[PDB]
């Protein structure tokens, strides 16, 4: 995260590090969503241009965390894959659409002050919080500037963008599958996700239930932070028809 | 049905250092 | 740099 804060304790009980077996290091971030599913973004596991096809049997989930590298001892919790599932349109090839995976835990998670999962939003709660000018919320251990890391997990707001912006501020193709966020040039402010905060959570609480929704995946950027530059995510909704359908089917 | 809901700040009746500026981006 | 985690945990 760069331009943010450090979270406060049990700040963000979904957020999840996505953790390599050996070399152990961090991969991505990701989402608590229940007890036995957690959500990514689809090229922190598959990714042909730098030959990445990572297996079950290849990675830890780390649950409850707060300390980037520290083992958490009777807080944080280290879960096994299941099985992993990414979304058949995943589009790497060109501009990652559909960058969206989920993955099925050996075995439940006891909650706690530690860990506690997202809500998912609905159509009608997507369509009145998904709006420019309304700001969200993205976590993570990623990097703090492009080219040191955090101590501990980071915490920055941003506002959406609208379409037309988002579109007009890159040469890649934007879909709806896919929204951008961050604070514009002239509004002089600035924030955004980085390195290592893939997969990561973008939400949002409702100001009518109070409820923490997740709107977004930190999905992918043209550098961190740059003046004119927005960062983009996985619209979450569009894509919970498909959420639902491995869910429902392989075991909930 | 309980998501979303933060063990140290929504159910301790608390908000943490900035979703303040969150809600105040909806108002405007 | 990450601190080694558990052998029960590979």
């Amino acid at each position: 995260i760069v331009e943010g804060s450090d979270a406060e304790i049990g700040m963000s009980p979904w957020q999840v590090m996505l953790f390599r077996k050996s070399p152990q290091e961090l991969l991505c971030g990701a989402s608590l969503i229940s007890d036995r599913w957690v959500l990514t973004a689809a090229h922190c596991l598959l990714y042909p241009p730098w030959d990445k096809n990572f297996t079950e049997n290849d990675l830890l989930v780390r649950i409850g965390k707060h300390s980037r590298t520290r083992y958490e001892r009777n807080i944080e919790k280290i879960s096994m894959l299941e099985k992993i599932y990414i979304h058949p349109r995943y589009n790497w090839r060109e501009n990652l659409d559909r960058d969206i995976a989920l993955m099925k835990l050996k075995k439940p998670v006891a909650f706690s002050d530690y860990i506690h999962p997202v809500c998912l939003p609905d159509r009608e709660t997507a369509a009145s919080l998904l709006q420019a000018g309304y700001k969200g919320r993205v976590t993570g251990w990623g990097n703090l500037k492009e080219t040191g890391q955090p101590s501990v997990l980071q915490v920055v707001n941003l506002p959406i963008v609208e379409r037309p912006v988002c579109k007009d501020s890159t040469r890649i193709r934007i879909t709806d599958n896919m929204f951008c966020a961050g604070y514009k040039p002239d509004e002089g402010k600035r924030g955004d996700a980085c390195e290592g905060d893939s997969g990561g959570p973008f939400v949002m609480k409702s100001p009518f239930n109070n409820r923490w929704y997740q709107m977004g995946i930190v999905s992918w950027g043209e550098g961190c932070a740059r003046k004119g530059k927005y960062g983009f995510y996985t619209h979450v909704f569009r894509l919970k028809k498909w959420i639902q359908k491995v869910i429902d089917q392989f075991g909930e | 049905a309980d998501c979303g809901l933060r063990p140290l700040f929504e159910k301790k009746s608390l908000e943490d250092k900035t979703e303040r500026e969150l809600l105040e981006s909806y108002i405007d | 740099d990450f601190e080694e985690i558990p052998g029960e945990y590979l």
